């Protein structure tokens, strides 16, 4: 959840996941935007492993 | 939309952005119904039932 | 909901109801680029 919020917080102006590449505002972030960022999440664990979710939200 | 009238809630009540839970798969399904009603993401840590992989019902899981 | 999408009658004791007037819901997918809206059954 924190990494999805961070990916929201560092959004480049012309690379957003939303319409016309628009980005969200972390000061008034909404639940569905965090869900969208969780669907496209990819980060590295403390032990050093990659964590992504499939098209159904599963981690094998 | 289900209520034509206007409900009132105090501003002290916060807005939950995501939920961590839950353990049981039936409990997770019951929670997931209401949570996906409002597109609130829900990330579980112990629920492992395959029925929660269906995204035509559990949008945010 | 709306006046055209609910059946209301006042009374002393109120009974609820839940019936399928539509066989299924819209098949439109969601990409969450914009705010999700209400889905229409077909
Ligand atoms: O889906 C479920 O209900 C189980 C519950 C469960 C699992 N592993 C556990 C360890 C401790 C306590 C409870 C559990 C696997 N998923
Ligand atoms: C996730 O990021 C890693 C970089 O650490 C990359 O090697 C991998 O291909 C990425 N996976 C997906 C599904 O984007
Ligand atoms: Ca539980």
């Amino acid at each position: 959840i924190a990494h999805a919020l961070q990916d929201i917080y560092t959004c480049l102006p012309g690379r957003g996941l939303f319409t016309n590449g628009s980005c969200a505002d972390i000061k008034k972030v909404e639940a569905w935007q965090v869900l969208k960022h969780l669907r496209h999440l990819n980060f590295t664990n403390n032990m050093g492993e990659q964590v992504t979710f499939d098209e159904c939200g599963d981690l094998v | 939309l289900n209520l034509d009238e206007f409900c009132n809630c105090s501003e002290h009540i916060p807005s939950t952005i995501a939920v961590v839970g839950a353990t049981g798969s039936g409990v997770s399904t019951a929670v997931a119904n209401l949570l996906g009603l409002f597109y609130i993401p829900q990330v579980s840590y112990a629920s492992s039932s395959r029925l929660l992989s269906n995204k035509n019902q559990f949008k945010s899981f | 909901y709306g006046p055209d999408q609910r059946a209301q009658k006042k009374g002393d004791i109120i009974l609820g109801g839940l019936f399928p007037i539509h066989f299924g819901v819209a098949a439109k997918d969601q990409d969450l680029k914009s705010r999700p809206e209400s889905v229409e059954c077909i």
